[PDB]
């Protein structure tokens, strides 16, 4: 079981090789794929803000 | 009041035909009202 | 994002009409023990079978 | 209860299995001569079921003799009097109720219950039938 | 047809003192539980092996062993030790005690049968009262009657001296008695047929004549109903007063033991004296054992805990989207335990294991032949998973988790063929597609499945969303060509197209007349509808249909059609 | 709602086929007990 | 006050019971239908039949057949009324599902539902018999329930040949 | 509150089993589609039939 800090809790159901994962326009595959249907029903928009800002910080070397 | 017959009950919802002999329709009625509570 | 790693059944069987599955999932010690507890209150609980053929009454060993 | 299970098989079965007058008499007789427990309510409900079946079933001599015997035993005397009046019109009549002196002699019990309750006019009419 | 008749009955009844003795023979006479030094069951105690049987199968009290009738030294019966779960004992009460169920639980049965208020009857049991003339079937010569709160003065000195003490004791408990024993004499001497006639005449008198008359009428009907049941049954009303106390078997009392000790202790004290205060202690202790919480403040132990009587005693999953609807996946570690008996039999049957002992070691040591057998015996053997409980056909999966299909922890394996038939033929997830409440389907696609169908069948953009300007597409011969063009990225999923249609006109559409009819002077006319074009003629019998659709609509139609055709071919 | 008035409620019982006069019979009149009217209401 | 013997009680009980059943089903279905819950009337009618299937023998009806204050089935009371004139006077009573569950034909079912000590004390004093017709009765006994697959009990010419 | 109600509902009708083909009753319940005081819902009235 994994979780974010916004009450988004999940259970790992499948482990894929990195070449089977969806990948970005820089070629990097993603590490996890979450269901987007979990957000509107649970109404925890804060995870959307955090994930975007986390990506910016990693590329900018910022916390 | 201790049992019911096929004709007075009528068709089964789960099976399309007239309800079969031996069906526990009392317990089915109890679940069908309690579950949507 | 930052992701952390963390540390009625009888009625349903009766509604299906699976009488032999229900008997398996229940099995008798549950009833024999009940008879003894009732005996502690000066009550006796006898199980009799009446034969449909010759109408002879049989007292089950409980 | 053994005889009543068979009766229920017939009462709620197909047309060729429906109870006749003899069927009602057997089930009534089973309750009247039960070994234990009060059965007068069972007999009176069976009688109501038989009456509801009047278009198909009519009584005979045994029906009234059994009903006189049952109501006398439970001391429902006014109902035993109604069924004794119907029993008079049947030939043989009181001899069937006498049962050759078996089952505690239902003929004598009917006479005794009439004497114990001061229903003398009924008692004399019973003797005329005998 | 004739019913398959089945006549079974069970009855409960109050138990005679004779039946209580017949259960045990067996008298527990000592308040001892277990010896301190030998740690053995005390003789004639609550755990005695004379009365309840050996604690070790085939081993006697002295230690003599026999292969599975009484030992000469101790008397232990050489039987299985399981008899301690079912063997009763009993306590011989020096003084009779009323059963608390039939005295104190309102409405009182004893008080209703005797037609005495429970207040005037409770003092006969728990207070220093005495009842005069308890019986009516034997000669008496004193004009005493009723309940006397005090003591008769002459009855203390003059009467015992005049008749002598030895001669007085014979007829003493016939003029005035005390305790629960006095109640038992009243119950045993009751004329149940007199009760019915007296209640009926009193009932009719009140009818000829406001909150008391109605209440008294209900009392009389209850009393005559109670008398009638005693007459037509084999229950004696005097059994409501206990002379013997049955004792629960030791294995069911490995609270109750302490309550038994108190009853034995006081009962042994009372027989040593032979007083009325001691009788109350015995009677109250039996009340505590049978049903506490009926007198007021219940008995409590030293740790401030209320004693419990016999009346208190009687009163991970992981989704698998590729699974079929009727299947489930079980881990090896779970499957091998659930099916161990079948794996052992399969090993013996195919002679891979000599016997049961060897077949266990191969399972223990994870010999690879075990998993081949496990797959074999699992096939065709459904399991129950707990529509909360359903039946699935298990398949072995990799990993450590149970895998369930997306439209669905206890696992039960049916053993008998009767149970296996019911699981496969009644509880499988495909003969229960309709819910019993209203007849709705149970497994309708939801969430991501539903979104996929919605996106698939959301057709082309229309009107001002399709063209920037006011306008003042490919044709496919068959649906496979259209789908093939989509696979080659020649069209998009929602790009409009025309499909040559060679079936009947079965396109769900708005019931509307043509937008436009183009009528050629040679006889052919084209009817342009909102979703299809129909080409007809006044010279020929031709009728050509072209549907304006998308590959998404084609894909949805094909999936259902090919599912129906695939199932038909396979069956 | 059945009418609160009694005779209206009797009429509604017949209209909705709850109860009709075909259900009004006793053991005396279906078993041919013509002699019982002599022993009653005297 | 309008009708006579087994017609005032018989017709009065029919009117009360029919009216009660209509309003009981409507009230129950009004709750579920306002929440969007669809249930067939069959299931509700089965429950309501048990609520409205009993009459109470009136305080004045005393005989050797029924005692005043006795709870008897509606069909039994109707049939006895046609056959007897023994002061069978009764009124329809609405029993809540709790009270109806404690007035059944099986003391085992009642004792395992609620108020076990009171149920067993009364039954033991009259030697009550349970004929084990229902489902929960047989579950307690560990038998096969009378429903589903348990319903309805589940040399001459030798040595006599031609010598030839 | 839902479980307590479900337990009581099951208990009151737990014994009801389909035991006969036809009890042979003569009575029936009358249903009318055109009550003069309220336009009954068509779909609900169809579902009760």
């Amino acid at each position: 079981k994994v979780a974010g800090r916004h009450g988004n809790k999940g259970i790992i159901s499948k482990i894929l090789p990195r070449q089977d994962m969806p990948y970005l326009q820089d070629g990097r595959p993603v590490d996890m794929v979450f269901n987007p249907l979990g957000v509107p029903s649970r109404m925890n928009v804060g995870q959307i803000f955090e994930c975007s800002l986390g990506l910016a910080g990693s590329l900018l070397d910022r916390h | 009041t201790s049992w019911i017959c096929r004709l007075c009950y009528g068709r089964s919802p789960t099976h399309g035909d007239l309800v079969e002999l031996g069906e526990a329709v009392g317990i089915i009625a109890g679940q069908s009202i309690g579950e949507p509570g | 994002p930052y992701i952390l790693k963390l540390i009625m059944e009888v009625w349903a069987l009766e509604g299906f009409g699976v009488a032999h599955i229900l008997q398996e999932m229940l099995t008798p010690e549950s009833f024999r023990l009940l008879v003894r507890e009732l005996r502690s209150l000066a009550l006796e609980l006898n199980h009799f079978l009446v034969s449909e053929k010759n109408f002879q009454i049989n007292r089950k060993e409980v | 209860e053994v005889a009543y299970a068979t009766f229920e098989n017939m009462e709620y079965g197909e047309d060729f299995m429906k109870p006749d007058t003899e069927t009602y008499n057997w089930v009534i007789q089973a309750y009247t001569r039960a070994d234990s427990y009060d059965r007068v309510q069972d007999v009176a409900e069976l009688l109501g079921m038989m009456v509801e079946d009047y278009k198909r079933v009519q009584p005979n001599v045994k029906t009234h003799a059994l009903l006189v015997e049952c109501f006398t035993k439970y001391c429902v005397v006014k109902e035993a009097i109604r069924h004794f009046r119907a029993l008079k019109n049947f030939e043989g009549g009181t001899k069937v109720l006498h049962n050759a002196g078996n089952f505690e002699d239902p003929l004598s019990l009917y006479l005794r219950a009439l004497c114990r309750e001061g229903r003398i006019v009924e008692l004399i009419d019973a003797l005329d039938a005998m | 047809m004739i019913d398959r008749y089945k006549h079974q009955q069970l009855r409960i009844g109050l138990v005679s003192p004779q039946q209580i003795s017949a259960w045990a023979t067996g008298e527990v006479t000592k308040p001892y539980t277990f010896h301190y030094k030998t740690n053995k069951p005390e003789k004639d105690g609550l755990f005695c092996e004379r009365i309840f049987g050996p604690i070790k199968s085939g081993i006697c009290a002295c230690g003599n062993y026999r292969v599975i009738k009484f030992c000469e030294q101790c008397g232990v019966e050489f039987v299985d030790s399981r008899i301690r779960r079912y063997q009763m004992g009993y306590i011989k009460l020096t003084c009779p005690v009323t059963h608390v169920w039939y005295l104190k639980r309102l409405p009182s049965y004893i008080a209703n049968l005797l037609d005495k208020p429970l207040k005037e009857l409770e003092g006969l049991v728990y207070c220093d009262f005495s009842f005069a003339r308890p019986i009516t079937k034997k000669p008496t010569f004193l004009r005493l009657r009723g309940s006397f709160e005090y003591e008769i003065q002459s009855w203390k000195y003059s009467i015992p001296l005049f008749f002598t003490t030895q001669g007085f004791e014979i007829f003493r408990n016939r003029e005035i008695s005390t305790g629960a024993g006095a109640i038992r004499e009243q119950l045993a001497d009751l004329d149940l047929r007199i009760i019915i006639e007296n209640s009926l005449v009193e009932w009719k008198q009140l009818g000829e004549e406001d909150r008391k008359i109605v209440r008294r009428k209900d009392f009389l009907v209850r009393r005559m109903e109670l008398a009638k049941h005693f007459i037509r049954t084999n229950i004696e009303p005097e059994w409501m007063v206990l002379c013997l106390l049955p004792v629960l078997p030791p294995e069911l009392r490995p609270d109750i033991n302490e309550l038994y000790r108190r009853v034995i202790y006081r009962n042994n004290t009372l027989t040593d004296l032979l007083v009325m205060c001691q009788e109350k202690l015995v009677q109250e202790a039996v009340d505590t054992l049978l049903d506490n919480g009926i007198r007021g403040q219940p008995m409590r132990d030293g740790h401030n805990k209320v004693y419990k009587s016999f009346s208190d005693v009687i009163e991970v999953i992981v989704v698998g989207p590729s699974l079929s609807l009727h299947r489930c996946g079980l881990p090896r570690e779970i499957a091998i335990e659930l099916f161990q008996t079948f794996v052992i039999r399969g090993l013996i049957r195919q002679h891979l294991a000599s016997n049961i002992g060897v077949a266990k070691s191969q399972i223990r040591e994870k010999k690879p032949i075990v998993w081949e057998i496990l797959q074999e015996v699992m096939q065709g053997h459904p399991v129950l998973l707990n529509l909360g409980i359903q039946s699935f056909q298990p398949i072995l999966v990799e990993g450590r988790t149970i895998c369930l299909h997306p439209l669905v922890m206890a696992v039960h394996v049916p053993l008998s063929l009767e149970a296996q038939a019911e699981a496969r033929l009644l509880m499988f997830s495909h003969m229960n597609l309709l819910s019993p409440a209203i007849g709705d389907p149970i497994s309708v696609p939801t969430q991501d499945m539903l979104i996929g169908l919605y996106v698939l069948t959301s057709g082309t953009r229309r009107g001002i969303c399709a063209n920037r300007y006011n306008p003042c597409e490919p044709f496919f011969c068959n649906s496979y060509d259209a789908i093939g063009a989509y696979r080659q990225k020649r069209i998009n999923l929602d790009s409009p197209l025309w499909l040559r249609w060679q079936l009947d006109q079965r396109v769900i559409a708005s019931k509307e007349v043509p937008i436009e009819v183009h009528y050629e002077s040679f006889g052919n006319y084209h009817e342009i509808y909102a979703h299809y074009l129909i080409v007809r003629s006044v010279k020929k019998e031709t009728l050509y249909i072209y549907i304006r659709t998308t590959v998404g609509h084609i894909s949805f139609y094909r999936e259902i059609e090919e599912a129906i055709q695939g199932f038909s071919q396979a069956c | 709602w059945f009418p609160e008035e009694p005779f209206e409620a009797f009429k509604e019982m017949r209209e909705r086929k709850v109860f009709d006069v075909s259900d009004m019979y006793t053991i005396a009149d279906v078993w041919g007990w013509t002699w019982e009217k002599d022993f009653k209401n005297k | 006050r309008i009708l006579g013997i087994p017609w005032g009680f018989l017709i009065g009980a029919e009117l009360t019971i029919v009216q009660s059943r209509i309003s009981l089903v409507n009230k129950i279905q009004k709750v579920y239908r306002s929440q969007g819950v669809q249930i067939h009337n069959r299931h509700i009618e089965i429950i309501v039949r048990q609520i409205t299937s009993k009459v109470l023998v009136s305080e004045e009806g005393m005989s050797n057949v029924f005692l005043p204050g006795e709870l008897i089935g509606l069909l039994r009371a109707e049939r006895t009324g046609r056959a007897l004139e023994e002061a069978i006077c009764y009124r329809a009573v609405l029993l809540g599902i709790t009270r109806a569950s404690l007035n059944t034909q099986s003391f085992i079912s009642e004792a395992s539902f609620q108020e076990t000590a009171r149920v067993l004390a009364k039954a033991a004093l009259r030697g009550r018999i349970d004929w084990l017709k229902g489902l929960k009765e047989n579950v307690v006994l560990g038998g096969v329930i009378p429903a589903g697959t348990g319903f309805n009990k589940g040399d001459i010419l030798f040595y006599h040949r031609e010598f030839c | 509150d839902a479980g307590y109600l479900t337990r009581r509902l099951v208990e009151v009708v737990q014994h009801i089993v389909v035991r006969r083909t036809d009890c042979g009753t003569i009575r029936g319940i009358s249903v009318s589609p055109r009550n003069k005081s309220r336009m009954m819902s068509e779909r609900i009235f169809i579902q009760t039939l």
